[PDB]
Formats: structure tokens, sequence, C-alpha cells
């Protein structure tokens, strides 16, 4: 049901079985970064334990990464089943298309990991570097949906940790922000209900 | 504007679009207290590593990678360069990573060397004057190299954007040191695969390459014997 869905939730609770296997993933967590928390993290060990490996057989994961997450984010990853394949910056703009620790940040990063045999992909449309304007903190680039719908057109994907202003057509957003529970595939909403009779985790 | 459908559209990469892409006395204070340029002719892979001496406090290291060519090393041979043999206790790396497995295996090879990265610097090329063949894992077309600095022991940012060079040139962009240099963080550098072309103040080239060398041990700790040993260079020569 291509119409954007979401649940509110949080995704360390939430039985992720089932919402089937996804072409395409995409999550920004919370690391923990060693540094003061805006937001409440979580530990190594929870990413670690994330099921990931249920969402996908064949597909393409997208994992925002920075400071020691640029590691830990490549130990989940393989540990999770990907295989590291690719990995997009997105060079941060003003409106006037100029550039906004040791050095100055310029950048943010997304590791590409592939997982099983993918086919039917546009691989190779689009390069590996995004230009685009910052909105809010936070908040990624909308370009990256377009990569990922040129890629890999139509198909099913989910976003782990996404907010409010993310939920798009073809995608299932999970994030504790969020506004309810808004399920349209039936599918999923089949196994919602008899996974969640009272509609509660 | 979405500069990644235009790419779709046209052929431009999205960093084509950038715009703009004083620290002048600290650039001097560098130059003054550059040693002169050094250099060594090497075999780099047959060669006892450990006869440069003394120890370095920044290495630079840009490796042949076979995918600078579409002798070339392998992140195999690289990964046995014995570096932490020649790093000082406190001390930083600079390794040139390409854009595929390296930006895994260069982060293997600065654990196994005894580093933890601190930066990600990504030389992001423009094609400006071209508006590309796949490795066949790759998803995204490749438009960038990364340069990975690593620490061991106690004004600029983290991209180069330039255009990118003809085929076959494998140099990296000279800003690379002018950003090693400006953090100030020792005299002794050491440039391991760089060519006649790389030679630079301030700087020991070591290199298969090189079709003279000047390198010479004791010479060379004589720039840095008291009173000159722990200097930054960027400070003044002392009288
Ligand atoms: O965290 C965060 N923003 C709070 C939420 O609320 C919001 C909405 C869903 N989020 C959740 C979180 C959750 N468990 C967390 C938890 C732990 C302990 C107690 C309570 C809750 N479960 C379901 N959705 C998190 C958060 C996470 C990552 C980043 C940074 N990236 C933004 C980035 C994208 C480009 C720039 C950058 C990236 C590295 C490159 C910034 C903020």
């Amino acid at each position: 049901l291509f119409p954007p869905q979401w649940i509110c939730c949080d995704i360390r609770y939430l039985d992720v079985s089932i919402l089937g296997k996804f072409a395409v993933v995409m999550a920004d967590p919370p690391w923990d970064i060693h540094m003061e928390l805006p937001y409440g993290t979580l530990t190594d060990d929870e990413m670690r334990r994330l099921n990931i490996p249920v969402l996908q057989d064949d597909g393409f994961l997208f994992l925002w990464v920075t400071g020691r997450a640029m590691e830990l984010g490549r130990e989940c990853l393989n540990l999770w089943g990907y295989e590291r394949v690719d990995e997009i910056i997105w060079v941060k703009t003003n409106q006037l298309q100029r550039i906004i620790h040791w050095l100055n940040h310029g950048k943010e990063h997304c590791l590409v990991g592939v997982k099983g045999n993918p086919q039917g992909f546009n691989q190779g449309l689009d390069c590996d570097v995004i230009v685009a304007e910052v909105r809010s903190t936070s908040h990624k680039p909308d370009e990256i949906y377009g990569m990922i719908e040129r890629l890999s057109p139509g198909t099913r994907k989910i976003e782990l940790f996404g907010r409010p202003h993310n939920v798009q057509p073809n995608w299932i957003t999970l994030g504790n922000q969020l506004d309810g529970i808004h399920l349209l595939d039936p599918d999923v909403v089949a196994r919602f209900k008899q996974r969640y009779p009272d509609g509660i985790i | 504007n979405d500069y990644c459908q235009h790419f779709v559209d046209t052929g431009h990469r999205p960093q084509n679009f950038i715009r703009d892409v004083l620290i002048r006395l600290k650039d001097e204070l560098i130059a003054k207290s550059n040693t002169p340029p050094m250099y060594l002719q090497a075999d780099i892979e047959a060669f006892d590593i450990r006869e440069l001496t003394p120890k370095f406090d920044v290495i630079l290291l840009e490796p042949p990678l076979e995918e600078y060519y579409r002798k070339c090393w392998t992140w195999d041979d690289i990964m046995k360069l014995e570096i932490d043999e020649i790093a000082a206790p406190r001390s930083f790396i600079f390794l040139w990573c390409g854009s595929g497995e390296g930006l895994d295996l260069g982060r293997v090879c600065l654990r196994k060397w005894g580093y933890r990265r601190c930066e990600d610097i990504c030389w992001i090329k423009t094609n400006k004057n071209n508006p590309k063949t796949l490795d066949p894992k790759a998803v995204f077309q490749r438009t960038k190299e990364h340069c990975l600095m690593g620490i061991k022991g106690t004004v600029d940012i983290d991209l180069i954007i330039t255009e990118e060079p003809e085929i076959g040139n494998i140099e990296k962009p000279v800003e690379i040191f002018h950003i090693i240099e400006h953090f100030c963080l020792g005299r002794r550098r050491l440039h391991l695969f760089g060519r006649d072309s790389t030679i630079r103040p301030g700087w020991l080239t070591v290199g298969p390459t090189l079709t003279n060398s000047n390198y010479n041990a004791e010479t060379y700790a004589s720039y840095f014997s008291a009173p000159n040993s722990y200097l930054t260079g960027c400070t003044e020569e002392i009288e």
C-alpha cells in the first residue's frame, strides 16, 4: 500500500517481524557518541541487538553515522549481515551554495550496506555525494529519498528512528515522535492485530 | 533545487555547484620552520622501515591502490607494513583509502598500527569539464576519495574540492599538505609512496619511483636535535 505509513513506538521494544521484508532499510540511530545527550541514546549493546536481520532478505541498508559510530556503525552493519559497499556523504550548504575536533565538519556520512543478492535495482544512476541545504537540527536531506527511489522504484522501504517530516509513500516510518499508528498494507494490518490485539507495545 | 536529480538529468555532479570551493603568517611561520626537503628512493616492500629514523610526528601514507589505475599495493600488502615501528608515541597518520574496501581495511590498518581515527577527510571531485565505469559492488557512482586521520598518544574543513584529474593521473590534491601542516603537529613529517613530483620542504619523502635520493639519517636527525626537538612547526626558529 504505496501511501505513507508509520508506527509510533520505541524501536527497542517493537516486534519488527510483523512488518515483512523490505528492499531498502534506512536508519538514523541515536548512537552513544560519548558526548552530552540532547536526546536518549541507545547503548552499543542495544544497537547491536536491534533485530535488523529480520527486515530484509535481499536489499540495501543506509546507516547514518558520526564520530565513533563511523566505526561502531561498521561493526553493526557487519553483525547484522551486511557488507559495506558504498558511503554517501552529504555536503552541507546554505541557500547561497556555500559550505557551512581537529577539523570543522562540512559533511555527514551514510554507510551503504548490501545483504543477499538484490536484483533489479538501478545501480550507478546517482553519485555518492549530496549537496543540499540544512533544515532543522538532526534533519537529513530529502535528496536521499529520491536517490533511493531511483535505485529501487516502487518497492517497500522502512525507516528506523524517523521523524514526522520523514513519512513518504512506499515507506513505513518507525519513530517515538510520530502520531499514533497509521497502517494501510493489509498484510501488515493483519499481523499487527494478531501480535498486538489491544494496540499496545 | 535537487542536485541529485540534476546529476541524473545532465551528468553534472552535485559538487559542481558548490561555490567558493588571515592565517597567512602561520603559513610563513610554517615555511620558516620547514626542514630542507629530504627524499629517498626505496622499494618499501623489500625495505626495512626501521632504517627511517628518528620516529615521526606525522606520517602521510599514499599506497598505490589498483583502483587508482582503471606495481599496485593491495590492502594485504599495506596492512603488513610495520608503521608502528617508526611512529612517535604521540603522532598522527593520514592514510589515503580510496573509495572502496579501503574505507574499511584502512580503518583496520589504523587500529593495527595503534591509532584511533579522529577525522575523515573527503576529497570531492568535480567534473565541470566533462559532464563512469563501476566497481562491481558499487551502488552509486564514486566521485570522492577518503583520507583518514589517525592519532596515537595523548581553520580547515574536512573537505577538499577539486576537478577530477585526467585519467591515469594518480596525484592527490596538494591541499592535503596544507591541512596537515596547519595542524602544527611537529616537524618530523614522512610521506611514504611519495614521488619526485610531491617532494616538499618540511617533509621526508620515501618511495619506489624517486629518481634521486639525498637522505642521510644522521643529517636528518640533526634538524631536530636540541634546542629544536619539540617545535610544532608553527613557531619561530630559536636564535
Ligand atoms: O535520537 C535522535 N532524535 C530523537 C528521536 O526521538 C527522534 C525521532 C525518532 N527516535 C526514536 C528513538 C527510540 N529510542 C531512543 C530512546 C533511548 C532512551 C530513552 C528514550 C528513547 N525509539 C524510536 N524512535 C529518536 C537523533 C539520532 C541521530 C541524529 C544525527 N543524525 C541526524 C543526522 C542525519 C543527518 C544528520 C545525524 C547522523 C549521524 C549522521 C540526531 C538525533
